[PDB]
């Protein structure tokens, strides 16, 4: 029943795993050089707590940022109106994403390589910048798309300032996505380690609970009283709930299990209370409310989204299967005294 | 304003950057499968030792192409809107495959073959990389089937009441003429690539190695020999492979695509301007050459640069006869004079394919409805050239620094070796449920 709606909720569903498995990633770029800061002041070196804290994510951080690029494709194939309209708009914003991406890329994979020590401060700024980037950029994306944009006639959004940084509304979205990702990653890394980096997590997460929790708060409810149909308010009391329950739990310092199923909860519900908010069309126009883009003036054609379909119902199970099960592979518990003696070559940075 | 221009040599920048590291990933995958596969199985640890010193190089390469490979994915929404929304309803169906089907198997399985070196079974670890083997090469399917509808376009429509493609069949796209022989002829240049590589990297060591004497006049024998052979024979199947390969494609291109054929065999009767004329009495008025200079000197670069990897392999399978080592100085120049051909002759065959075609972005089928044709006037984004210069340069600069740091990683870790001395036995891989000192890896 209505093939259009369907691949709706599947684009929902892929930039919801996109969200869900970056979040932690994100977080653990912004909080790496703390954790090494948090070393140096008890005397310690602070390099084995830096590859401690990004070893977390060591295995399953490819095939985590994987999910936007099959959900840019995704949007190129079942609403090809929208990737074309949405991607050119939002030029600027795509184009530092990218810069930032790039980086962090490569400074990831080609941080312990060589032994240097201004070899490994490139590397953790490339990390912090393509961490911290798109934790807010993505945010200040999907505000300013829930809220409107201007859309001419046809295509051709051309806004200036105050269309992608209205600071009612837009720039609160990438402020609570920036501390959400944050929380998300404390609480991650507080149940993938074991004993003293730990602790050094419930500190981070004990420090970030309240921001975290006002600022998804009051974006939620201006959110869901700005543009807002009746079955959001479920949504929206679900994530006030889990994040309720949430800093209950951290604030003990022993659960750390429900305390992630909680982030986990309140990030879907984001996602979900922004994609519900907007359901019947995709990039409402701001100039006039007809020629905005729908699911209905927007869709390939039938052909196109059954052949689609099957493709999805085929392959996207199986890829939810195994990569579940890598990371039940590679789920024990790190300590900061179980890392390797770093082994790269010699000198000569560059 | 002038963003045609900007667009087009950004688009080209940035494939090209692409595509000088897809290659060697693509080679280079399968080579690595059969060294750890030999290993397995014979139990030999000289093999154990090349498939660790070429699993790191591998790496130092993946990091880079993955990097240059994600802008891709975006510059057609955002310098192309207007293309985009014509080809899409067919565009999109190889994009959106592939992202399922062969990203999500390739990201998901090297972060366990990079991190499973002692947590999983040996099978398990040898079934991770030939996976990994076979995804890399049907994305290259995928993308390429991809790129083979914008040139000979098959099943699509045109539902004039839209303005779109609109696709019809499936089947008919994925089994096009043109898809199977460039694919073909791809997959045969990324073997010779990575031939080529594994082949002179393994002959300046064997000829360095027998200089030097000592301890490692003995590694040459045992293990810098059998990979320059393995290499050596690697090149020669797949430059045969691309001489067939390549036949097929030309004798393609002869009937479904006559502008670039005279094109490229150019003076240096005359085709170009009958068939000017010709077009123009067909689509209107307006200008349909490419630019006779670069699709000159392209493809002949593209086939002369063959003659470089084919000469060094039938002269180091004839250095090395029966069991003899050589030490000629001239011939380790010589393997380190060969090891760029096989990426400058595709970048040379890339760059005639694409700027053959030039005036179009969607050729029209000579056996199709002729409704589905798009200049490349008519595909590029309304934009200002200085929202465009910003891309442009902040791209190139980016990927500059970040080959010329690609390049220095290479040679060190060339110029190091394979770490024989550097505690490399194979490892022993203890069971579970146990506080190892060390992880064997830790980024
Ligand atoms: C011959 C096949 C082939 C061709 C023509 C291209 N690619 Fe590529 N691409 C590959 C095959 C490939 C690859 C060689 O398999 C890479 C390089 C390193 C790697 O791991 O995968 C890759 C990486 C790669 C990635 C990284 C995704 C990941 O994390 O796994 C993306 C998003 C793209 N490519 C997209 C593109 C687009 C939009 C292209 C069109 C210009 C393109 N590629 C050229
Ligand atoms: C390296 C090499 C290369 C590569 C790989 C490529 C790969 C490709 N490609 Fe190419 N291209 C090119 C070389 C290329 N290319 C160039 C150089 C350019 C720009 C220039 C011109 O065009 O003029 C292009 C451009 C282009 C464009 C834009 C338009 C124009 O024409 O300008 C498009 C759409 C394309 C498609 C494609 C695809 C889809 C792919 C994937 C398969 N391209
Ligand atoms: C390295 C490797 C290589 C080499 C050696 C070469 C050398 C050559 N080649 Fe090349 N190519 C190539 C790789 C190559 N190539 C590529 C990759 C390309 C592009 C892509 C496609 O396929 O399209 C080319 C392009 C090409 C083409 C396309 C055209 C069209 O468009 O259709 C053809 C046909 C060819 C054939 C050839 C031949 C016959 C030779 C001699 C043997 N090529």
């Amino acid at each position: 029943m209505g093939l259009q709606e369907l691949w709706f909720i599947l684009l929902a569903v892929l930039f919801l795993g996109f969200f869900l498995l970056e979040g932690f990633d994100f977080g653990v770029g912004m909080l790496m050089s703390f954790f090494g800061r948090a070393a140096e002041k008890r005397g310690q070196d602070p390099e084995p707590y830096r590859r401690a804290a990004l070893n977390t994510i060591g295995p399953v951080w490819d095939g985590n940022e994987v999910w936007l690029i099959t959900a840019g494709g995704a949007m190129f194939a079942a609403f090809p109106e929208m990737y074309a309209s949405m991607f050119s708009g939002l030029y600027l914003a795509l184009l530092v994403i990218l810069c930032a991406m790039i980086l962090r890329i490569v400074a990831i994979e080609w941080r312990g390589k060589i032994d240097d020590p201004g070899w490994r401060r490139w590397a953790d700024t490339g990390i912090a910048v393509g961490s911290w980037v798109p934790a807010i950029l993505w945010g200040v994306a999907f505000a300013s798309l829930v809220r409107g944009l201007p859309v001419d006639a046809d295509k051709q959004i051309h806004l200036s300032f105050f269309g992608d940084l209205l600071n009612a509304y837009t720039l609160l979205g990438g402020l609570a996505t920036c501390a959400l990702f944050a929380f998300h990653g404390a609480v991650f890394v507080s149940l993938k380690t074991s004993g003293e980096i730990r602790t050094d997590a419930f500190g981070f997460a004990r420090l970030l609970a309240l921001p975290a929790t006002a600022l998804v708060a009051a974006f939620g409810v201006w959110t869901q009283v700005a543009h807002g149909t009746g079955w959001t308010w479920i949504v929206l009391a679900a994530a006030v709930i889990a994040q309720l329950v949430a800093v209950a739990q951290v604030f003990r310092g022993s659960g750390e299990g429900w305390a992630f199923g909680a982030t986990s909860v309140v990030v879907a519900a984001v996602v979900v209370l922004l994609f519900g908010s907007l359901f019947p069309d995709l990039i409402p126009s701001t100039l006039n409310p007809d020629w905005s883009l729908t699911i209905y003036n927007g869709s390939s054609s039938p052909y196109t989204l059954k052949i689609m379909t099957w493709a999805a119902l085929v392959f996207a199970p199986l890829v939810v299967v195994y990569q579940g099960w890598t990371y039940w592979v590679f789920s024990k518990r790190i300590s900061a005294d179980r890392i390797p003696a770093p082994i790269g070559l010699s000198r000569r940075s560059s | 304003m002038d963003a045609l221009d900007l667009s087009r040599w950004q688009f080209g920048i940035t494939t090209v950057y692409h595509f000088i590291f897809v290659p060697l990933t693509i080679g280079l995958a399968p080579l690595i499968a059969v060294m750890q596969t030999v290993w397995v199985a014979t139990g030999n640890d000289t093999w154990y030792r090349l498939t660790r010193f070429f699993g790191k190089l591998f790496l130092i390469n993946f990091a880079i192409g993955v990097a240059t490979g994600i802008v891709q994915e975006f510059q057609f929404g955002m310098n192309w809107s207007e293309y985009s929304r014509f080809v899409g309803d067919i565009f999109g169906a190889p994009l959106a495959m592939e992202g399922l089907a062969a990203f999500f198997f390739e990201s998901t399985f090297i972060g366990l073959w990079i991190f499973g070196w002692t947590r999983l079974p040996r099978w398990l670890h040898l079934a991770c990389i030939w996976i990994v083997a076979i995804a890399v090469n049907l994305s290259a399917f995928f993308i390429i089937s991809a790129n083979s509808f914008m040139q000979h376009p098959v099943g699509a429509r045109f539902n004039p009441e839209t303005g779109r493609a609109e696709l019809e069949s499936i089947f008919a796209l994925f089994t096009n003429n043109t898809a199977i022989a460039a694919f073909t002829h791809a997959v045969s240049g990324a073997f010779l690539t990575a031939g080529v590589f594994v082949a002179c990297v393994c002959a300046w060591w064997m000829v360095r190695s027998h200089r030097t004497g000592g301890e490692s006049a003995a590694d040459a024998a045992t293990m810098y020999r059998p990979a320059t052979i393995l290499g050596c024979w690697v090149t020669l199947v797949a430059a045969v492979a691309l001489f067939f390969t390549g036949d097929a494609q030309g004798k393609l291109m002869f009937e479904q695509q006559p502008m670039k054929m005279a094109s490229a065999e150019s003076l240096c009767l005359d085709g170009v301007v009958d068939l000017q004329r010709s077009y123009e009495e067909k689509f209107g008025p307006g200008d349909y050459r490419p630019n006779l200079f670069v699709t000159y000197w392209s493809f002949r670069a593209m086939i002369g640069f063959l003659a470089v990897p084919g000469l060094f392999a039938l002269a180091a399978l004839w250095l090395t006869r029966g069991g003899r080592i050589p030490d000629q100085r001239w011939f380790s120049w010589f393997a380190l004079l060969t090891i760029p051909t096989p990426f400058l002759a595709n970048s040379a065959g890339w760059v005639f394919t694409e700027m053959g075609r030039q005036p179009w972005v969607v050729v029209p089928n000579p056996t199709g409805d002729q409704d589905i044709r798009l200049t490349v006037a008519q595909g590029v984004s309304d934009h200002s050239v200085g929202l465009v210069v910003l891309s442009l340069v902040a791209f190139t600069l980016v990927y500059a620094v970040l080959a010329v740091i690609w390049f220095f990683l290479l040679r060190r870790y060339i110029v190091q070796g394979p770490s024989e001395h550097d505690s490399e036995p194979a490892a022993p891989r203890p069971p579970d449920a146990d506080d190892v000192a060390p992880l064997s890896f830790a980024y």
